[PDB]
């Protein structure tokens, strides 16, 4: 269960300093529940390799970012680390992508 | 220009393979749409992918080979979908020679273009009278004024002639002027018991005897007749008669739509419904041709042209069951749920 | 789905390959086998050879194409033979997305999916009014009381209209709630000379006319008919008059024997004998289906299983005719005698 | 040997890929011609080249192309142009195993081979009664002396059986003796209105039965018939009765033109004219055969040799058209003028 989709970080309106009592308002990329699966474009190792090798790839995925659709990594397992942040974590983690 | 048609004919044949996700490409296939859709990409500026798994990716494929299927047919579809734009550039995509093509592809090609141009003999596929204006009761009695053997037409492929006792003729004008047939394959039998001109019933008497130009044939067999031959018709025995030939069968220099290896099943295939979308699609294409829109014509085609597009249509068809590609057309409004015969043919008008 | 079709289709068409053993394979080939064969023996646990020679080996080879065949058509035989067991598991071998398929393979099944699940216009094979119970004499005349315009059937794509003196009628209702045509194929022709009640001649004097939809059509002329519109026939002549309308062919959206090209050849093929082995073979399948165990269906089938299974089959059988398989069948007698249309005409029950 | 076929196959459908100078081909073929026009050179000592341009070395393809399709089919022309030569030796070029052949090519031969040593069920061309010297008006009444029932056939596919009041019968015998059926497809009607000996129109009444084997038939609907069972009507109602029993269509085990895939178009395509020297060159060719030199056989032929034949023919039809080879030949004089349907018509005999 690895996705990719464009999405803003929760910059919000502060006019109750004092109602940030709130849930300090966490971000987390781990999803309550997956997306809707008709909305998700499936990946193989294979067709993400093809697709590479080619140099079209980027593009594709980009597309797919664009048309705020969601694209899951399936078949490979990967590491699952939990890290949690003060602040403005690094670019390598926000922006960080599933692949080399 | 042959080599154009073979080209796009390969590439949709080689999309047609991508049918799942999981699977693991032929070699020819990955040498075929990784030059191409280079090619293409390169000129079209649109993202295909070699591997598509989206819908749009999909759709992009679909439209490529939909570039191509029109330029190999030579067709400016114009102004028929807000999704598809067709890109004229991708007739250059196709007269690259760097674009390899299949031996099937060229062997095909090779067959059209080769009968397309010339002619050949070709069992007609109706009856020989079939464009008569006036036809008899068959097995009554007509002996026209002053005529001692009177032949006349009594169906699509049925003639009767009308003898009197001691009576003979040529008969073979009957035939003439209609088509231009090269051979005639004929088969005359006795009308043993025929109608009179008051209704009372009367026997042919064996002994009448049919002979073409000289030579004498028997009864039910089939006859080569080349349509020039004196078609003689003798009746020495002492009583009226009444005998039928029936042409079986004849060959001319006209397209049948035996020319093309199961033409036929292509045609049924490209005017087969599918969905709205499709079509629609196949509609709008054939009317910048000479074809019927929707409905298998009904006389076969004789043209390079004409026999080429069915093709490309037909395998484009096939590219369109395997891609499922979505979008829209103009006038076209698609019912979503199961699909039934009765909404189909609702469809053709 | 399609894909492990597509693939049991390949594997089969690769074995048919093997003719002599001093032949190199194509490179391709030799691929496709090692692969399946290894996944095969490796699921199945049989001692397939890409390279049979004994005969043992070769009937190993034949029972794999044989249980994939059947895995492809989703068919389970039962105990037919104490030599071949049908092994389940080839299903999932079959599944095994690393084992390729040829571009033809793939293409061929895309074609029968694609049709088999849509419907389409087709030129149907016999006579339009071939289900008629009651047929009246072709020429002879008939009025049926208190009408002034009688059409009638005198065939089974005949009908013929009785007109008295200055009268005229609507016939279509003849033609309709028979079938579910979409186009009828017309021509008219004027009976010059018929019968009379009583059996005296008569004739048709010139000036009769039949339009459609209120438009004069000409006689001897095709004319493409709705089914729906007005089928008008005018008498303006001052005698009697009778006029044969012939439907020389309709189309509607019914499965016909080229719905998928030269299908018919392939069915040849299949209901072919063989031998004995073969024969009660290709029965002893055809039992678990919808299809005639030995005699071509009369009506093409319709549905994608039917098809499929069809073309496997047929396929199978040429596999059969290039390994020259050797085993025995439950219920099956061999007779070595060097065979003859006689001994096989006897095997159809 | 079907591997000596496999492999000339093979090649010259290569050969026909070359549509153009700088080209791309698949893979495989490059590979192939390679190996071929090697070892055909070896023993041909002729200078062919991969890729010819000229037309001395297009001619010199050709050439090969067919000294393998007559090697393949195991003809010998002799002299019959001053221009090409045959090798006998291109046989031992085709029995080397170091050339491969496609599966396709395999497979085509295998479906040859396989079909025409054995037969199988088909659908014949021609009416059932087509063989037959005498026949009988349409609706006509006939009783033979002392009989009760008479059967009397009326046309191709058509027999009518004049019934007493009362009276019943056997009628199988009617169909029996002629051709070798399995199966005979009927379906009877009754003839509402019919002629009687004098002329006026009679009545059949509802009421008439058919029965098969015993069991009873409904008309208007088709009837599997084995024609060995007994074709009992009977004729309970108090009037003359006339009753209409008609062959849609039966099978034999005769070979018909629907034995191997989409015949029919291939021979158009080796029949058809080109130019004269294709003409000529496909004529004289022939002439070594049993097949007619320049028109459709009437008869579908039935040994693996003329198939063949014919399909090397028609391939090395298609390599002529790619090829355009320039030479000439014994006895034919080349008209330059643009060619039209007329001077074809013109060449055929």
């Amino acid at each position: 269960q690895v996705y990719m989709h464009r999405d803003m970080l929760p910059e919000p309106r502060l006019d109750d300093i004092e109602r940030f009592r709130q849930e300090g308002f966490y971000y987390t990329n781990m999803l309550e529940a997956p997306p809707e699966i008709d909305r998700v474009v499936q990946y193989t190792y294979e067709i993400a390799r093809l697709q590479a090798n080619m140099g079209q790839f980027r593009a594709a995925l980009r597309r797919i970012m664009d048309d705020d659709d969601w694209v899951r990594f399936g078949g490979v397992l990967r590491t699952v680390r939990v890290k949690f942040f003060d602040a403005r974590p690094p670019d390598d983690i926000l922006q960080g992508l599933p692949f080399s | 220009m042959d080599t154009i048609a073979a080209r796009a004919l390969t590439v949709m044949r080689a999309c047609a393979t991508l049918q799942e996700a999981r699977i693991v490409l032929e070699a020819n296939v990955m040498e075929i749409l990784g030059i191409a859709i280079n090619r293409y990409n390169g000129l079209t500026l649109r993202g295909v992918t070699m591997r598509p798994t989206s819908l749009a990716q999909r759709n992009e494929m679909f439209f490529m080979c939909l570039d191509m299927m029109l330029s190999a047919a030579g067709i400016n579809v114009g102004p028929i979908s807000p999704d598809y734009t067709q890109h004229m550039a991708t007739i250059g995509v196709l007269a690259t020679p760097e674009i390899p093509f299949t031996t099937e592809a060229a062997n095909e090609i090779a067959r059209v273009t080769g009968e397309t141009s010339t002619w050949g003999p070709a069992r007609q596929p109706y009856g020989f009278f079939l464009e008569t204006e006036e036809t008899f009761q068959p097995g009554r009695w007509f002996m026209r004024a002053a005529q001692a053997a009177t032949a006349v037409v009594c169906g699509p492929d049925m003639i009767q002639v009308s003898l009197n006792a001691g009576a003979r003729g040529d008969v073979q004008q009957i035939f003439q002027g209609r088509n231009d047939p090269m051979m005639i394959y004929l088969v005359w039998r006795r009308i043993e018991n025929f109608a009179m001109a008051q209704g009372n019933s009367q026997q042919t008497q064996a002994g009448v005897t049919v002979s073409v130009g000289g030579v004498d044939m028997r009864a039910g067999r089939i006859i080569a007749w080349d349509g020039q031959a004196a078609l003689h018709v003798r009746n020495p025995t002492q009583q009226n008669a009444m005998v039928q030939i029936q042409v079986v069968f004849y060959i001319s220099m006209d397209k049948t739509l035996n020319q093309y290896p199961a033409l036929t099943a292509e045609i049924f295939n490209v005017y087969s419904f599918r969905d709205h979308t499709w079509h629609g699609l196949r509609t709008a294409i054939r009317n910048r041709t000479t074809l019927p829109n929707m409905l298998p014509p009904i006389f076969p085609p004789n043209d390079r042209d004409s026999i080429l597009t069915l093709l490309l249509l037909s395998t484009l068809a096939d590219v369109y069951t395997v891609l499922r590609p979505e979008f829209a057309m103009h006038g076209v409004n698609p019912m979503p749920g199961p699909l039934t015969a009765a909404i189909a043919r609702a469809a053709y008008v």
